[PDB]
């Protein structure tokens, strides 16, 4: 009756955590077991296959099977054993001498369970540790040694440059600008300081600790001082040591000759982590400081010996590897007299279902981001079966007018039946200039996702590498000599001319589309219409008639510099007349803001010029702050980059190479991604760059590296073969596995990646554990080994997770943060809890745990009386007075409201998943934050969607009744007038700055993430700030949309 | 006539209804300090914006404005390419795609079940995305498998010329320690150097069944790759109808009674 005794005859009931796999410890399996037979194959020729400890180390078995190989024959013809060294194939395919004999049989890699012997072939041993440089990459170095491929053979060598030169800038005036390097002083961008945080101080002072150390160790000494916020650490070292040491028996003069002696041989770490004060710069910019005013604490500063510190950094001692245009006058470019055509000759590998599938055909197009020409495609010929076309087809662009950043983009379809089966581009130019022209095979990559679109321009340059996919060869056309882009020199004189020739031209011709009476005086109204175009967000697409109308005033654009993003969109980049007078506009342009410039590195502007342009923008203003703020955007956008050696790569190297904060995430971005082919090679070449130069830090990324691959088998065998056992059993499992001698080892004297300042000490195991979740996170827990542990935190700990890609949540947390500082930088206290984050593999990454916070589901669940019947909306606000009583609670309800409206704005503006009890979460202190934000941009709308604008930060009683301490008819107190004007006027202050958020999303798209797939994707950004309206508009707007997700209350 | 016009609606949305149609598609938009309406011409997978100017009657891009109405200025570039006004432009404005998509939903007038289909075709497309995403992690996993079993067997070959090497190793200073002295062990000497030559090539014949063993899966398993690959490209060109369709029914259905907030169960 229910479903009218209608069967499903296919269906049979016989027949989370998704993104696996690999193997990890031997070939066929995770962990290989605790006693194992290992083939010892001799000088001699004998095998003797040995029983051996999981865990033992190379020395133990060398030992042994020197004692053992007694037993066989020929024992006359071995050297004594220390004359060896072991040799195995690893997983990777390659033959690795194992030089460091105190590791352990299971942290080998090993492919099968055998090792060789031999005397040690390659006499500089030392040069054969490139393997530590190829475990921290994870693919080795000899893998790039044989690669064809003139380019990255030219990258290797040439980024060499780079590497030296920040090197040179480290031991200049060593040993501290040596200190300088591995411990840069974390500090803000400005020194000003917000009008909120100064009113936490007494006109301008902080009561400080400095904190010290006499003998043996064991016995530490306060020194509390009240100095000015402003005053720097210096002058904090000198009045730590003069109260220290004054006394009944010094005078005064004694004393200051006694502080002078005494200031200078001391500098000021922070007391629980690796961070110190190493130059001028107000206490009160050092991040450190500026948090300890929020939370309303003390800062607690060590008096550390400048040689004790000394002691600790050794020498980088930067080594050249053993790694230490030719063809005459060759032609122009702007000397070939005729079109582009291209050659389609045969794919090959097409898989396709000829029952369901008409004909396939190849698209084409040239495009520069967006296409210089219409788009041709050619005849539907051998319809499927072996699709075989011998045309030429013919692009109408004559040979001059291609731009140097010129790339075809094309793609095998099927058949109004169009569907594309494969892509691939190739950029037109090579490396060199050159102009490509003969037979070129390129193997194509699949459709992905979100792209219905035929073409795909915005994908990556290049061939995939995976061989077994549609092989499309193809070929172009030949002038009988190898054309290349003509020098700057030959471009500066044809721009000029061009400007002559356009002076001298009849005004009766000056009304088509350009230049016009105006002349060197212009129009006031012409003026204000372009200042007003200026203003406009990245996405406001512009008119035909904006673009010739800025192009004819390229030349005043010069004094609105802002503008040239808008200008650059408006150059015809296939009349070549246009583009050579832009190459010398772009040539010295005013420099622009780096949050401006940024725009000008994302996939719409591909030209060399203008990209060079931007770096030399964030050479000059982009602070090493403001760098690593942005960082994961530059790293990304380096997918948009043409040639593997370019001046952004060179920028950024040097950066991490300059800036051991930076280094230290440009490693961990770069090896994230490394998986994804799209950059496989880019990122490994750019990786062993920073590896070979960034000095003994890649000893302490090894350590990061070995740490995170022994979780990642770890949670793989939990996820595969101890599913379908008991929490119970797979702590069993997880406790036995952590107590053995290699992970104990591999776990415990590291640096976090969430953040290497935290060190990380010894395990504490019984705090370790598996947190419920399907996808088997682990919950970790290490003691802070500091010498003040206990004036930061005993215990530091992450949760390790091994499905899931935390990708998306980076970049909202990453975007949180910079709302948060436009925010409270601009005067208006809203406290975000961007908790970190970071993805190391795919779908792999560490969450830093926030002590003291509870979802609100928990909250209800702890204040649930007796029989389960209804949870009380004021259990929140019963709980959160528990814990904070007196003139306590009025600052936490403030918190609560401050955290509430900031998470209110971010969450309605990014559109992220929909927020519920289990996903939000309160602290002790009275403080809101959301986790686990799904995804971003409404990317739950491809199902439906269409202009939803959608509220996930729903405001149930629960929470109002908290924001109005305890009235009924919460939404009629002011102390919810009062929230509101938070959130409108937090919602107007992202709307001044919604230009960087563009950019940034926009920066994204490189990324295989699915929620950023093309910019329309990020145009959700501009309906819910509302930015084709007045701000007027744009805040009932906001009214409008909060209004009715509450049901009232916004007027 | 002017409000309905058919190409005439009156910015993200524009570009969602121009996505994936061909070179000349087109319609019309509408601050007004800024300029009235605004034409929207795709050109190669690219959406070309041409702005309207009103002033004392005429309507027009900018110099030729004796056209004294909206619908005056597109019809004469219906039949007409745009090069004469702006010289980069030889395209006309060929697809006046802007039908009230009333041409198939099966004409149904019932408002109420046109929002059943809506559900049903929605479910149906729900349901393919699903198809398509399961499938493309198959072949994503199969690619890795794949390359992992490339890798093993250079491993494997590799390993081999190791062991190959080891049964060669031996003949030589095994058998300059049989011919020098002879009589000494000799049976007892050379048996137990014959035991551990016999033990090194089987070992061989062992890994190099166990490489083969691999190459046979891997054939399956590239063969199982096309499959996908095959079966991806049956269901992406229904998906995109299957989502023609449904876009066009809540299309007909958001003309006639606006109900935008209705619509989210059938969706
Ligand atoms: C994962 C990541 C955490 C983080 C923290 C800061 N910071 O607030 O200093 C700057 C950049 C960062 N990247
Ligand atoms: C913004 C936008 C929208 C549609 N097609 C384009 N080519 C485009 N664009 O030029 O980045
Ligand atoms: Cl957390």
């Amino acid at each position: 009756s229910y479903y009218h005794h209608h069967h499903h005859h296919d269906y049979d009931i016989p027949t989370s955590m998704p993104p696996r796999p690999s193997s990890g410890e031997l070939w066929g399996i995770h962990l290989m077991p605790p006693r194992i037979l290992v083939e010892c194959l001799l000088p001699n020729g004998m095998i003797v296959t040995l029983e051996c400890l999981r865990e033992a180390t190379l020395i133990t078995i060398k030992h042994e099977l020197f004692k053992e190989a007694r037993k066989y024959p020929l024992h006359q013809l071995l050297q004594d054993e220390s004359s060896y060294i072991f040799v195995s194939v690893t997983q990777e395919a390659e033959r690795e001498e194992f030089f460091d004999e105190t590791r352990r049989l299971c942290d080998l890699r090993l492919f099968q369970p055998f090792l060789k012997v031999i005397e040690p072939v390659g006499n500089r041993e030392e040069k054969i540790l490139n393997r530590e440089i190829g475990f921290a990459i994870g693919m080795p170095v000899c893998e790039f040694d044989m690669v064809k491929d003139p380019e990255v053979q030219d990258f290797r060598r040439n980024i060499l440059n780079v590497c030296k030169e920040a090197v040179d800038l480290r031991d200049l005036n060593s040993p501290h600008s040596r200190a300088m390097y591995v411990y840069p002083p974390n500090v803000e961008s400005s020194p000003e300081l917000p009008k909120h945080i100064y009113n936490k101080l007494d006109k301008g002072q902080i009561i400080v600790v400095i904190w010290v150390i006499v003998s043996p160790n064991n016995d530490k000494q306060k020194y509390t001082l009240k100095i000015n916020h402003d005053c720097v650490p210096e002058q904090v070292i000198a009045e730590a040591i003069r109260k220290k040491t004054r006394s009944m028996l010094l005078s005064s003069e004694q004393l200051k000759l006694c502080v002078l002696e005494y200031q200078g041989k001391y500098i000021l770490k922070v007391c629980g982590c690796d961070e110190y004060f190493l130059e001028k710069y107000p206490l009160s910019q050092y991040k450190y400081i500026r948090s300890c005013i929020m939370l309303g604490r003390m800062p607690n500063l060590m008096l550390m010996a400048k040689e004790s510190l000394y002691s600790q950094l050794p020498m980088d001692c930067f080594t050249m590897p053993s790694y230490s245009n030719g063809e005459t006058s060759t032609k122009s470019l702007w000397v070939i007299n005729s079109a582009l055509r291209i050659k389609i000759l045969c794919a090959t590998y097409v898989n396709v279902n000829i029952r369901d599938i008409d004909k396939i055909y190849v698209r084409t197009g040239i495009y520069h981001g967006g296409e210089p020409l219409c788009d041709n495609v050619n005849t539907q010929r051998v319809p499927c079966s072996n699709p075989r076309w011998n045309e030429w087809l013919n692009y109408d662009i004559y040979i001059p007018d291609l731009p140097r950043a010129a790339r075809l983009c094309l793609s095998i379809c099927s058949v109004e039946e169009h569907c594309p089966l494969a892509w691939g581009n190739i950029n037109l130019f090579d490396y060199t200039d050159t102009l490509v022209s003969g037979k070129m095979a390129l193997n194509l990559w699949p459709v992905p996702h979100g792209l219905e679109d035929l073409l795909n321009p915005i994908g990556v340059t290049g061939s995939n590498p995976n061989k077994e996919t549609p092989c499309l060869e193809l070929e172009f056309d030949w002038f009988s000599s190898v054309v290349k882009f003509p020098d700057m020199s030959v471009i500066e004189e044809h721009a000029n001319w061009s400007v002559s020739r356009e002076a001298g031209f009849s005004y009766s011709h000056a009304g088509l589309s350009n230049r016009l009476a105006r002349d060197n005086e212009l129009r006031e109204n012409d003026k204000e219409q372009l200042k007003a175009i200026s203003t406009r967000d990245p996405l406001s697409e512009i008119t035909e008639q904006e673009k010739d109308f800025l192009w004819s005033h390229r030349h005043y654009c010069v004094t609105i510099p802002e503008i040239l993003p808008k200008l650059l969109l408006s150059v015809k980049w296939n009349s070549r007349d246009e583009v050579a007078q832009m190459y010398c506009l772009v040539k010295d342009w005013p420099p622009i803001k780096p949050e401006q410039a940024m725009e000008l590195l994302d996939c719409n502007y591909p030209d060399p010029m203008v990209r060079g342009f931007a770096v030399r923008c964030l050479e000059k203003y982009l602070t090493d702050d403001k760098l690593s703020q942005y960082l994961i955007q530059l790293v990304q956008v380096l997918k948009y980059e043409q040639y593997l050696d370019n001046l952004l790569v060179r920028f950024l190297l040097k950066k991490a190479l300059t800036n051991q904060r930076i280094g230290h995430f440009f490693f961990w971005h770069l090896k994230s991604e490394m998986h994804n082919k799209t950059v496989s090679q880019r990122f490994g070449l750019l990786l062993e760059s920073y590896c070979r130069a960034c000095g003994m830090y890649l000893k302490h990324l090894n350590r990061q590296v070995e740490a995170m691959e022994k979780l990642i088998n770890l949670t793989d065998i939990l996820k595969q073969e101890k599913k379908d056992e008991t929490q119970k059993v797979q702590m069993k499992f997880l406790v036995e596995q952590m107590r053995r001698p290699d992970f104990m080892d591999a776990l415990q004297g590291f640096l976090s990646p969430l953040n290497p300042a935290h060190q990380l000490g010894n395990l504490r195991l019984e705090e370790c554990r598996i947190m419920s979740s399907a996808k088997r996170p682990l919950w970790l827990n290490w003691e802070n080994p500091d010498i003040m542990s206990e004036l930061l935190f005993q215990n530091n700990e992450i949760i390790f997770k091994n499905g899931d890609d935390l990708r998306q949540d980076m970049l909202t947390l990453q975007i949180i943060r910079i709302m948060e500082n436009i925010w409270q930088n601009q005067g208006l206290d809203l406290r975000m809890l961007p908790y970190g984050c970071l993805s190391i593999g795919d779908c792999v990454g560490l969450i830093e745990v926030v002590r003291n916070s509870h979802t609100i589901m928990q909250i209800q669940c702890k204040g649930g009386l007796k029989g389960a019947l209804q949870f009380n909306s004021h259990t929140l606000h019963q709980w959160l007075k528990d814990k904070n009583k007196g003139e306590i609670y009025d600052a936490a309800i403030d918190l609560f409201t401050r955290s509430c409206a900031g998470y209110c704005v971010a969450t309605f503006i990014l559109g992220i998943g929909d927020r519920h009890n289990s996903n939000i979460m309160v602290k002790d202190d009275g403080q809101l934050f959301h986790i686990d934000f799904g995804h971003f941009l409404d990317h739950k709308k491809k199902k439906f969607g269409y202009k939803r604008e959608r509220v996930p930060f729903v405001l149930t009683q629960d929470f109002l009744i908290v924001i109005s301490k305890g009235a009924q008819e919460c939404t009629k107190t002011r102390e919810f007038e009062r929230f509101q004007e938070m959130c409108y006027k937090a919602y107007l202050a992202i709307r001044q700055h919604a230009n960087l958020f563009i950019n940034l999303f926009s920066m994204m798209l490189g990324s295989g993430m699915p929620e950023l797939q093309s910019f329309d994707d990020i145009a959700y950004i501009r309906k819910t700030l509302a930015l084709d309206k007045t701000e007027q508009e744009a805040l009932e707007y906001f009214m409008k949309q909060m209004n009715d997700a509450h049901h009232g209350g916004w007027t | 006539s002017l409000q309905d016009a058919e190409w005439y609606w009156g910015r993200e949305e524009v570009n969602e209804k121009l996505r994936d149609t061909a070179d000349g598609t087109f319609l019309v938009r509408d601050t007004k300090m800024h300029g009235d309406y605004t034409l929207t011409l795709r050109k190669g997978g690219n959406n070309k914006l041409i702005k309207i100017f009103h002033r004392d009657g005429k309507y027009g891009f900018s110099d030729p404005l004796t056209f004294s109405s909206v619908v005056e200025l597109i019809n004469h570039y219906r039949n007409e390419s745009l090069a004469q006004y702006n010289p980069k432009l030889d395209v006309k404005l060929l697809y006046p795609v802007s039908k009230y998509q009333q041409d198939q939903v099966v004409k149904e007038d019932n408002i109420e079940a046109v929002g059943k289909k809506l559900h049903e075709y929605n479910t149906q497309f729900q349901e393919k995305s699903r198809e398509y995403d399961r499938l493309y992690e198959e072949y994503t996993r199969t690619s890795q498998e794949i390359q992992m079993k490339r890798t093993a067997i250079e491993a494997f070959n590799e390993t081999i010329k190791i062991f190959e090497e080891q049964c060669q190793t031996q003949e030589r200073y095994s058998k300059e320690y049989i011919e020098k002295f002879k009589r000494e062990g000799n049976e007892k000497e050379i048996q137990r150097i014959m035991h551990n030559y016999d033990k090194l090539k089987s070992r061989i014949s062992e890994i190099i069944d166990s490489r083969r063993r691999l190459e046979e899966d891997l054939k399956k398993q590239a063969a199982e790759y096309r499959e996908i690959d095959k079966r991806m490209n049956s269901i992406k060109p229904d998906l995109i109808q299957l989502r023609k369709t449904r876009d066009q029914y809540l299309m007909w259905l958001t003309q006639k009674g606006v109900r935008q907030k209705k619509l989210n169960e059938w969706l």
